[PDB]
This record gives C-alpha cells, sequence and structure tokens, in this order.
RNA sequence: GAAUCUCUUUGAGUGUAGUAUCUGUUCUUUUCAGUGUAACAACUGAAAUGACCUAGGCUC
C-alpha cells in the first residue's frame, strides 16, 4: 500500500470480477488510500478470486468485503488504474505486531 | 596543522599542469 | 530497506510488463533497441504516420511499409536486405 | 579473540533486546541486525540464534520477535548451507499447522523466502529422507511445507519429486504424505492448479490403488480438492479416475464409502448435461441408504453431495419436493443438530442452496416448525436458515398465511432471545425489507413490543431493542404511520439518559433513521431542544456513543442548520476539536466531515480562526485532522475566502503551523477537482518558500501540493508557473529519506502531466546516463516512472540522430 | 532552561544579548550563527556553547577580526566634578590617567554633511566629550619651547601644551 | 415546593516503518600492488637505513 512498505500487490492482469471492501476500509482508493471522488471499479485476476478469499477486502484481506472498490480520479489519471491486480497478499509487520502485542 | 581538513577539501595534493612552467598545484 | 527491497521487485515487474526500462547501468546498445521499437512502432500503428511513410517511400501497397516495420524490429533484417 | 568476542558479544546483546528488551531498544536493534547482518557470520547468526526457538519456556510474543529476526536475514544474506536450511525449516515447519492463520501467515513467509535464498535443489534433498520418517506428526508438517515450497519455486520443478514418492514402492508413508502434498499444492494455488492438474493426476491415479486403506481414502480426499479448486474444466483429466470410484462406492462402505462420493459429488458441477444426470441418479441411492449413518464424516459428506446435486438441470425441483425433501428436513432438523455449529453450518448452507430450486414458499413452509420449537439455540439456527434464504429468493412466493406465521415465529423467537447476534436483525430485517408495504397490519404489535423491551432492566436486551426500530424505521415510513413514528423518537429521546453506552449509542442510531427519514418540521422534540442535550453526549467518551452522536449531529447539520442558534453551534465545534484526540479512525473521519455541514450551516471564518488556533500543538492527529478539515471548509465554503486567511497563517515562525497549513493547502486541492485554477498564481510564491526551506519535511509536504495541484490542473493553459515549480523541484531528485523521495518523485509525475513529456525530459537526458553512477541511479528512476506514463508519447523527443546512434530509423528523415 | 532571555528571530534586525549568536531563523529551530547549526532544544543550544568547534569558530573569528580594521594663542579652562559622584569609582582603574587632548578634522562625523575645518577634542573616561573649532590654520604652533625631552606621554601636543590640576581638578590647555 | 438566619463573591497512552538535528571519542608516518570511487575517499597486503653538499641531487 501507499503508508506501509512491507505490503506487496499482486499486480497480474485484472479478470471480470470486481474487487470488494470491508467497511472499514469502505471508501478508499487502494493505490494511494484517498477518499475523495471515485471513478472506476477495480477488478481483478482469477488467482485472486477462487474462493473464500474473494469475499475478504482487498486492501487489509482479513475482514469480510462488502462494497465494490473504486480507483480515485487521480490514480486514474496517472494510469496506476490499469497497472494489474490491486489486492495485497501479505498482511504486513503492523498488524501482525498489534495481534502478538495485545496477545 | 587542519591535518583532515586538506584531504577533506582535496588541497596537500599533488598535481601538476603542462602549459604553465609544467606548474604544480597541492589541490584541485 | 524494505521499501528499496519492494522497489527492486516492482523494478522486475514493471520491466516485464512495458519491456525496456532502464535500471541504473543499461548499455547504449540496450536503450538504443528500445527507441527503435518505440519508434517504429509509432511508424507503423498510427495510420497517419504509415500513410506518411508509405506515400514518401512510395512502395506498392502500405501493408509492404507496415511489414517493412516490423521486420525492421529484428537486428538481422538489415543483413537480410544485404543478400538480396 | 577479544577483538570478534566483542562481536560475539554484540549479538547476544542485540538478539536479547529484540527478545527481551524495551520498544525503543528493540526497534534500534532490528535496524543495527538487518544493516549489520551481511558483516556477521550467518554462521554465528543462525548458529546463536536457532537455539533459542526449540526451547518451551518462550511466549508467542517472544517467538514471534525471533522469527522476524530470522526473515529480515534470509532476505539479505542470500545463500545459505543446508544445515541451516534443515535447521530453519525443523523451527519454522511446525508454524503451518498453528492454531491461529497469523502464526500460519509468517511462518509461510519463511518458508517462501528460503525456497529462493536456498534455491530448489537443497531443499529437496532435506525432504527426501523426512517424507520416509516414521513419525506422523513430522510428515503432517512437510506436507504442508513441501506445498509451500511448491507454490513458492512453481510446482512444475518439485513435480518429478512429488511424482518420485508417490509412486514409490520403497515405503508407504512416503506414497502416503506424496499423495497430501498434492492436497495442499491444490489448496494453496486456488484456481491456479488447472494446466498442472494432468502432471499432477500422474500422481493420484495408480497411488489410488494401493493396498492400504488409509492411502485409498487420501487420494480420494485429493480428488476432492482437486475437483473443487478446479470447477467446470478439469473433467476432461478425471475420466481416467471417474471409473474406479464406482467399483469402490459400489463395495467398501464403512469411512471409505463417505471420501468416495465426496470425491464423485465434488466432480458433478464440472459434468457434462447428459452424464451429470446419470452419476447424480447413481449417487441419490446410496445418499437415502446412508440417511441414518451415525457418522459426523458420512453425514457432512452427505450433505455435500445433496449440496451440489441441486445444481444439476436434470433432476426437477418437483423431483425434490416429492421425495429428497421431507426426507431431509426430518432426519437433519433434529434439535442435536443445533448443538455443534461446524455441522450447523453445512445444514444451513445446505438448506439454502436447496432453497433456489425448491419453492421459496417450500422451504419457508419447512421451516415454520423448527422456529416454533421449544429449544433456543435449535431456534436460532432456524432463524439463520431463514434470513440467508429470504436474502437470495425474496417474499414474492409468500402467501398470506405463511407471511402470518413466519413473522408471528420471529416475534416469539425474538423475544426471548438471550446472546448477543445480529442474525435476528438482519432476518427479521431482511423479511421487513422484502414485504414491507405488505408488513402494515404486522407492524402494531412489533412496535409495542419494542416499546416493552426498552423498559427491560438487562442491557442486552435493550440494545438489539433499540437496534431493530433503526431497520424498521424505512418501512415504517412506507407504511404511512407518523404518529408511531413520534411516539417512538419520544420515547427514546426520553430514554437518551441511560447509564450503559452500548446501549445508548443504538438509541441515537435509532434516532438518526427516525430525522433522516421524518419531516423535519413534524418532529415532536423537537430538533433545537434535541441538540442541546446532545452536545453533553460528546464528552460520554467510549466510541459508539461518539460516532452515533456526530453522525446524527452532522445529519442536522444537512437537514437544519437554522435552529440551533450559531453560538450552540460554536460550542459544537470546540467539543469536536477537542473529540478528534481519540484514537479511533471513523470518529475521526465523521468529525471532520462535520466541519462542512457547520461551516456551510454557520460560517467560515469563525471556524477558521478556531481550527488554525489548534494547529500549534504538539501532537500530529490534531494538526492533520485540523489540515483535512481546514480542506473540507474550503471546499464547502470556497477556496477564496479559506486561501487569505491560510496564507496569512503560514507567515507565523512556528514550523508546525507552517507545515499544517502546506497540507491543510494539500487536502483543499484534492478536494476541489477543477477548480484549482484561478487559485494558482497566488500560491506559487508560497511553494516558492516552501521548496526552498531548509529542512526536508516543507520540500516534502510541498511537493504533494504540486501533485493535487498539477494532475487536475493541467490542460488549463497556465503552464508557465509549473516550469517555475519544476525549476525549484528538479535539485530534490538526489535527496535521501522514503518519505520525500517519494512525495518528489509523484510531484516530478503530475509535472509531467502539466508540462507534457518532451518539456519535462529535456531536464532528464543529460544526467541519464553522466558517469557518477548515483547520478545515473537517480534518474533512471525518474525516465521509469515517465516511461511507465508514457511511451509512444516519448517518440517523437528522444535525442537521437543518424550519427549519434548506429541504426537510427532511416524514415524519419524522409519528407514529401 | 534560557535563563529567561528573549532570543531574537534572525529576520528582526537588531538590549544587549547575552552571547550573540544562537538565534530562531525564520522557521521555529535554534541556530548558531558561526557554526552554522540548528539546535531542537536550549540544552542542546548550551551543549554547542560548550562544544569543542563552538570554541574553534569563536577563535577563527578572533583572528579573523584581529587581521583588519610674539603672537596670540588660546588657552581653554575645563573644571570637573567637586567630589559629587566620584565617590562611587576609585580603583585605581586610569584614576591617575589625565585628560586628553586631540586636534580631529571635521571629515569625519556621525552626520557627515558639512566639514572643512579642525577641533580641539578633549576627553575623560566617565564625562562627555568637548570640542572647540579652530579655523585659523595655525595659532599658537610654536617651535622647540623646552629643551628636547623625550616623555611622549601621549604626543608632543599634551606634553608641550596642557597641565592637570589634579587637586583641584582644574585642567588647563594652552 | 415555600418561609427565615449566617457567611462568601460581583456591582505522563500505545505499537509499525522512517527521517532530522546537537554533544563525546579517533585521525598512526611514509611508498608500492589489488579492490573501490565520476575523482577523491574508504578497504586489503608487503618494506628505508647510512653517508655527503649548496628548498634541491643525470648523488652513492
Ligand atoms: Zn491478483
Ligand atoms: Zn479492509
Ligand atoms: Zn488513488
Ligand atoms: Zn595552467
Ligand atoms: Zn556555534
Amino acid at each position: 500500500s501507499r503508508h506501509q512498505f512491507d505490503l506487496i500487490m499482486c499486480l497480474k492482469q485484472p479478470g471480470v470480477q470486481t474487487g470488494l471492501l470491508c467497511e472499514k476500509c469502505d471508501g478508499k482508493c487502494p493505490i494511494c488510500d484517498s477518499y475523495v471522488r471515485p471513478k472506476r471499479k477495480v477488478r481483478v485476476c482469477e488467482n485472486c478470486s477462487f474462493g473464500k478469499q474473494a469475499k475478504n477486502c482487498i486492501i487489509c484481506n482479513l475482514n469480510v468485503g462488502v462494497n465494490d472498490a473504486f480507483y480515485c480520479w487521480e490514480c486514474c489519471r496517472l494510469g496506476k488504474d490499469k497497472d494489474g491486480c490491486p489486492r495485497i497478499l501479505n498482511l504486513g509487520s503492523n498488524r501482525l505486531d498489534r495481534h502478538f502485542e495485545k496477545k | 596543522m587542519p591535518y583532515w581538513l586538506y584531504k577533506l577539501h582535496g588541497l596537500d595534493r599533488e598535481y601538476r599542469c603542462e602549459i604553465c612552467s609544467n606548474k604544480v598545484y597541492n589541490g584541485r | 530497506m524494505a521499501e528499496k527491497q519492494r522497489q527492486l521487485k516492482l523494478q522486475k515487474i514493471y520491466k516485464q510488463k512495458y519491456i525496456g526500462l532502464g535500471d541504473e547501468s543499461t548499455t547504449r546498445e540496450q536503450w538504443q533497441r528500445n527507441v527503435r521499437n518505440d519508434t517504429l512502432n509509432t511508424l507503423q500503428g498510427h495510420s497517419a504516420s504509415l500513410e506518411y511513410v508509405s506515400l514518401s517511400r512510395g512502395d506498392l501497397s502500405i501493408r509492404d511499409t507496415r511489414i517493412h516495420l516490423l521486420k525492421s524490429m529484428s537486428p538481422g533484417y538489415k543483413a537480410y536486405l544485404r543478400e538480396e | 579473540l577479544n577483538k570478534d568476542e566483542k562481536k560475539e558479544r554484540t549479538l547476544s546483546m542485540l538478539l536479547l533486546k529484540i527478545k527481551n528488551g524495551n520498544t525503543a531498544s528493540r526497534r534500534t536493534s532490528m535496524r543495527i541486525l538487518t544493516d549489520k547482518a551481511v558483516t556477521f557470520g550467518p554462521e554465528m547468526i543462525f548458529n546463536r540464534l536457532l537455539p533459542i526457538l526449540l526451547d518451551r519456556s518462550l511466549e508467542d510474543q517472544e517467538r514471534h520477535l525471533m522469527i522476524k529476526t530470522i526473515d529480515r536475514v534470509l532476505y539479505q544474506l542470500g545463500d545459505l548451507t543446508k544445515p541451516y536450511v534443515h535447521k530453519i525449516l525443523v523451527v519454522a515447519a511446525p508454524l503451518l499447522i498453528d492454531e491461529d492463520p497469523m502464526v500460519r501467515s509468517t511462518g509461510q513467509e519463511i518458508i517462501t523466502n528460503l525456497s529462493t535464498v536456498a534455491g530448489l535443489k537443497t531443499i529437496l534433498t532435506v525432504m527426501r529422507p523426512d517424507i520416509e520418517n516414521e513419525d506422523e506428526y513430522v510428515r503432517n508438517v512437510t506436507s504442508r511445507a513441501a506445498a509451500v515450497v511448491a507454490k513458492a519455486l512453481g510446482v512444475n520443478q518439485l513435480l518429478p519429486f512429488i511424482n518420485a514418492a508417490c509412486h514409490s514402492r520403497k515405503s508407504w508413508k512416503a506414497r502416503h504424505t506424496g499423495i497430501k502434498i498434492v492436497q495442499q499444492i491444490g489448496i494453496l494455488l486456488g484456481i491456479g492448479v488447472l494446466n498442472h492438474l494432468t502432471g499432477l493426476m500422474s500422481c493420484i491415479k495408480d497411488c489410488l490403488m494401493d493396498d492400504h486403506v488409509p492411502v485409498r481414502i487420501v487420494t480420494a480426499h485429493t480428488l476432492s480438492t482437486l475437483a473443487e479448486n478446479s470447477y467446470p474444466y478439469g473433467i476432461e483429466v478425471f475420466n481416467v479416475v471417474l471409473e474406479p470410484l464406482w467399483k469402490g462406492i459400489r463395495s467398501h462402505r464403512g469411512k471409505v464409502l463417505s471420501s468416495f462420493l465426496k470425491a464423485v459429488g465434488s466432480m458433478i458441477p464440472l459434468m457434462d448435461p447428459e452424464y451429470a444426470g446419470y452419476y447424480t441418479t447413481e449417487a441419490m441411492r446410496i445418499i437415502r441408504r446412508e440417511f441414518d449413518s451415525p457418522d459426523d464424516e458420512m453425514k457432512k459428506t452427505i450433505l455435500l453431495v445433496l449440496q451440489k446435486c441441486s445444481a444439476v438441470e436434470s433432476i426437477t425441483p418437483k423431483f425434490l419436493r416429492e421425495e429428497i425433501a421431507p426426507e431431509f428436513f426430518q432426519k437433519f432438523w433434529v434439535r442435536r443438530v443445533a448443538l455443534d455449529r461446524p455441522l450447523n453450518k453445512v445444514v444451513t448452507y445446505t438448506t439454502v442452496t436447496l432453497a433456489k430450486k425448491l419453492g421459496c414458499s417450500y422451504t419457508i413452509d419447512k421451516l415454520l416448525t423448527p422456529l416454533r420449537d421449544e429449544a433456543e439455540p435449535f431456534r436460532t439456527m432456524a432463524v439463520h436458515a431463514v434470513t440467508r434464504t429470504v436474502n437470495l429468493l425474496g417474499t414474492a412466493d409468500l402467501d398470506e398465511r405463511l407471511e402470518t406465521r413466519l413473522i408471528d415465529a420471529l416475534l416469539i423467537a425474538f423475544q426471548e432471545q438471550t446472546n448477543s447476534d445480529s442474525i435476528i436483525f438482519k432476518g427479521f430485517g431482511a423479511v421487513t425489507v422484502s414485504l414491507d408495504i405488505r408488513m402494515k397490519p404486522f407492524l402494531a404489535p412489533i412496535v409495542s413490543t419494542i416499546l416493552n423491551h426498552l423498559k427491560h432492566k438487562t442491557p442486552l436486551v435493550r440494545q438489539h431493542a433499540a437496534d431493530l426500530c433503526a431497520i424498521l424505521i424505512p418501512v415504517i415510513k412506507n407504511c404511512h404511520e407518523f404518529e408511531m413514528l413520534n411516539k417512538l423518537n419520544i420515547i427514546l429521546y426520553e430514554s437518551l439518559g441511560e447509564v450503559y453506552p452500548e446501549v445508548l449509542g443504538s438509541i441515537i442510531n435509532a434516532m438518526y433513521c427516525i430525522t433522516s427519514v421524518m419531516d423535519l418540521d413534524k418532529l415532536q422534540p423537537p430538533i433545537n431542544q434535541i441538540l442541546p442535550t446532545l452536545t453533553p453526549i460528546l464528552r460520554n467518551k467510549h466510541r459508539k456513543v461518539e460516532v452515533n452522536t456526530i453522525k446524527f449531529v452532522g445529519l442536522i447539520g444537512k437537514l437544519a442548520p437554522t435552529y440551533a442558534p450559531p453560538k450552540e453551534w460554536m460550542r459544537i465545534c470546540f467539543e469536536l476539536l477537542e473529540l478528534l484526540k481519540s484514537t479511533n479512525k471513523e470518529i475521526r473521519r465523521s468529525a471532520n466531515a462535520t466541519f462542512g455541514f457547520i461551516a456551510e450551516a454557520i460560517g467560515p471564518h469563525d471556524v477558521l480562526v478556531a481550527l488554525l488556533n489548534n494547529l500549534k500543538v504538539q501532537e500530529r492527529q490534531l494538526r492533520v485532522c485540523t489540515a483535512v478539515a481546514i480542506g473540507i471548509v474550503a471546499k464547502v465554503c470556497g477556496p477564496y475566502n479559506v486561501l487569505p486567511v491560510i496564507m496569512n497563517e503560514y507567515t507565523t515562525p512556528e514550523t508546525n503551523v507552517q507545515n499544517g497549513v502546506l497540507k491543510a493547502m494539500s487536502f483543499m486541492f484534492e478536494y476541489i477537482g477543477n477548480m484549482s485554477k484561478d487559485y494558482i498564481y497566488f500560491i506559487t510564491p508560497l511553494l516558492e518558500d516552501a521548496l526552498t526551506d531548509r529542512d526536508l519535511v516543507h520540500r516534502q509536504t510541498a511537493s504533494n501540493v504540486i501533485t493535487h495541484l498539477a494532475l487536475n490542473c493541467s490542460g488549463t493553459g497556465h503552464e508557465d508557473a509549473f516550469i517555475h515549480l519544476m525549476n525549484l523541484l528538479i535539485p530534490n531528485i538526489f535527496e535521501t529519506s522514503p518519505h520525500a523521495i517519494m512525495r518528489i518523485l509523484e510531484g516530478l509525475e503530475a509535472l509531467s502531466q502539466a508540462l507534457g513529456p518532451g518539456l519535462f525530459m529535456n531536464y532528464i537526458w543529460a544526467g541519464l546516463f553522466h558517469p557518477a553512477k548515483n547520478v545515473r541511479k537517480a534518474f533512471w528512476r525518474v525516465y521509469n516512472n515517465m516511461y511507465v506514463m508514457y511511451q509512444d508519447a516519448m517518440v517523437p523527443f528522444y535525442p537521437v540522430t543518424p550519427d549519434n546512434n548506429e541504426e537510427y530509423i532511416e524514415e524519419l528523415d524522409l519528407v514529401l | 532552561l534560557s535563563k529567561g532571555e528573549n532570543v531574537p528571530y534572525t529576520f528582526q534586525d537588531e538590549q544587549v544579548r547575552s552571547n550573540p549568536y544562537i538565534y530562531k531563523n525564520h522557521s521555529g529551530k535554534l541556530v548558531c550563527k558561526l557554526c552554522n547549526t540548528m539546535h531542537m532544544s536550549w540544552s542542546s543550544v548550551e551543549r554547542h556553547l560548550g562544544g569543542k568547534k563552538h570554541g574553534l569558530n569563536v577563535l577563527r573569528r578572533g583572528i579573523s577580526i584581529e587581521k583588519s580594521s610674539g603672537s596670540v594663542g588660546l588657552a581653554i579652562q575645563v573644571n570637573y566634578s567637586s567630589e559629587v559622584k566620584e565617590n562611587s569609582v576609585d580603583s585605581d582603574d586610569k584614576a591617575k590617567v589625565p585628560p586628553l587632548i586631540r586636534i580631529v578634522s571635521g571629515l569625519e562625523l556621525s552626520d557627515t554633511k558639512q566639514k572643512g575645518k579642525k577641533f580641539l577634542v578633549i576627553a575623560y573616561e566617565p564625562f562627555e566629550n568637548i570640542a572647540i573649532e579652530l579655523p585659523p590654520n595655525e595659532i599658537l604652533f610654536s617651535e622647540n619651547n623646552d629643551m628636547d625631552n623625550n616623555n611622549d606621554g601621549v604626543d608632543e601636543l599634551n606634553k608641550k601644551c596642557t597641565f592637570w590640576d589634579a587637586i583641584s581638578k582644574l585642567y588647563y590647555v594652552q
């Protein structure tokens, strides 16, 4: 993602199916994390859909997704829209260190 | 006396120029 | 640390998708080849710049100029013209 | 010695600090390891580090800290000897089986990194003696480990290994686990099995025929995982294995017949319509014969085959209602089912998938008797089924009678509930939303129950009472009773002073749903009296109370600005500006969203002074959120009001006020998309001083302004200010730190579209090669980003002449 | 920590400072204009002044400064205080030094407006300087009055023609 | 709720990545070869002593 470096996106050929965001990540561009002015729907590759993993949010990939995810207008102007499948794979160091910090 | 100073700044390094009397210059 | 290590990875990916991307040290030949491919693709792609090249070279058919441009992207195409 | 024994001391002190140490201590020692990892011997790093992870005294907290160090070292050193490979697999391998998926993933990143580090040849040499092990646990582990390696390096490179283990006549356990590897490979790759499935199939088929049963079962599960993960495509391959499944089903019975019916059942939906009808009808007989099986496994498989076969077009819904359905509901809805969850999920989901073929009124018809049963946890499951079924099929099928009995049972089972669950709310709500106009004659008692439940002494029943109102308010409008809206709203506004926050938030949410729906003037309390009773609630702390209160106040800000006097609005602003210290996000986002509503309500200049007074605070959350607030105010009330005040505020000598000014300007630029053009011209002398200033934060943050400004101001025709801005930026290319450099690069990329590709390139081509290995390393990055944004857009702009490069292009010099 | 002293901003265009170096730039942070150092807190500043590099810069500034930078006559009778204020200062600090006179050209003045004549300036430590215009190119400029005795004091002018009645505090000059 | 009396006032959170900036301590001589650097630098291994003359040596 933008703010967290250890995350690794997918970047494959986007399929025909739209990604989904959890209520918590709702209304955010998967690239720059901008809450404002959405533009288009995201699209994810086959290997990012398949089973239950398709229902998860495409940013945090933990909670279940509900709303379709949108690219903000700027990321569509820059063209970072069409790079590929913008699905985060690994969970990152922050979330894990939170989980084990609490218990 | 400022030992490290000339090595930083590049001075006290022997150098030569052919066109003026093959003159020597101590810094770049 | 980890950020740069992502930079290398996205470098490897974009260099795969978009073909030529200079990294740090790229030979003049390696880069000039990319320039050649881009230029030829522009000449063939737009029907405008294809009309212009076709009429200027006076070839008998558009497709001859287009295939000439495609063939020109391979290095051995020069020598191939010389053996005719 | 004594010099290098000091190193032996440094690694011990570090590792100690990471495992047991202060936060700021371990945080720096991690950096020291990552930067110094190359100069310490990996023999010493792993030789010292690994013995810690073996003891039993380590907590999960202290274990993950060591794991992270292992990962950071492995990803760096890049080359490792085989003994340490085996050791790291001994430590990391057990993680894939751990109870929670977090440890699974972090133990998976290890093996997927080591697979690249240690290479293909070494790990396979490590696994070969391990698969033959007599132990069950080790084999279970390195099945999963082997699959992780398989996905990591690609499956084809590791495939003949699997073929060797599977087809090995030497050892039996080698065949067993060699087959399990196909399981977890099928799981990890997901749909991506596909093309590899043929090669994988070389293993399974013959490995299915072993005389030993526990291998015959494992192959049967592999066929199920491959069959489901594939989906319709994989049929053409499984035809070879399709025959022996039938000679296995008709005989072996016991626990094996369960596995083979799982396999064939998972093979059904990918079969052609011709065969599907046959194989289904063959399976249904065995299904009916096996209804009475006490084994959990066999019931689980039966629910799978019924689960899949409903999708088959061959069987008619009449065939299901006449025969299979009544035998289903009576057997699998026994109250003993409702006690164990994993089988509950399968029974409910099976009923839901049968609801498609079956009539909605028929499925719901059979589901009313479990609703009216006395058992509570059984009524809950009976609710789940109705919820999901109604969600799929809608209520259009229901006759008035079932429509009455359903809602009756939902009221009853609603009022005795114990555990906190939304399944009633959604479900009892999913009913309402669907049939809402048809709901009217039932609405009077329902509300009464709520009005009783609000007075109940238990906090949960009060939560659940208030929550169900918020769902009914839209359908209550559709049922047109406004007097009930007012009576509710009054009773809630009276109950609004409750002690328990968790209930109070829900109460305020119901208030919200009432206020948004109903006519503003007809509200009884009314709003003008409502809000001054809300302002003390914002200090209730907790969260949900704050969230719901803020969203409600914002609803008033949209709908009813003119009621509360502007001084009271200023009290609101002073409470929110204090309130956004909250740790939660949505609290802050909602607060910032409300400043637009208030600034629209009363005025910009009374809010702006209050906000700018808050940028002098040290904490970062406060400054950033006030920056976003200034951005939203500038959007809603217009930039020409906020811009001169902010530009005046930037004159203050304090650092944090200046950075806050630049950031608020970033937000107010990305919020107004097009406008942005009239306003530049003023702010370039403001960016003039920002891009010049010494510290690296101003140069960072100001470039972020240049991104949002240049992207959506491009093509407007200014372009003489963006050349200025660029001329100020270019020298910053050499700057280090991650944050400034990414913002600067984004800035140059935005300026590329304001200036154009060529006018932007004229700066870069110079040092694009260059002697210095650094200037080169810096410019090739900007040329990379420009090349990604523009390929055929830079073609006229290359610096190439016939004598500049060997070949050039002879056709660019032609003229007609 | 700051000892309550106001450290002015760099741009405020100069109340005497304690150390005439540490400022606050246009931004918030603290600066040492010699060493060109940015300090976050006043403690770090006190460590800079107590540091070795600042001393080196102070000395280098010291060297940098130390390398660059039968006729008619008139008689004046200047009177001084009557033990009114000189009762608080008696620490043999140049107290033995008598008033001094010098001839100054008006070519240099704080205002630099008009000029072209000389002044017979007379100075004493506490009291304020005094001047007397001398239009005549030369008056009483004698020729070897005494018999060439060499105690230059300050100059030929002072020894040649001045008297300091220190007991009564009366300075005569002619 | 109402009635009376006295006195007073007014008129220290938290975690994940990452920068920036000060202080303290060392500067081994000298040559050659390798690494490295845009050039330096830095890193790696080997060894200058005796004599003479008016800064220098076709010096031994
Ligand atoms: Zn993907
Ligand atoms: Zn999410
Ligand atoms: Zn975006
Ligand atoms: Zn010269
Ligand atoms: Zn200083």
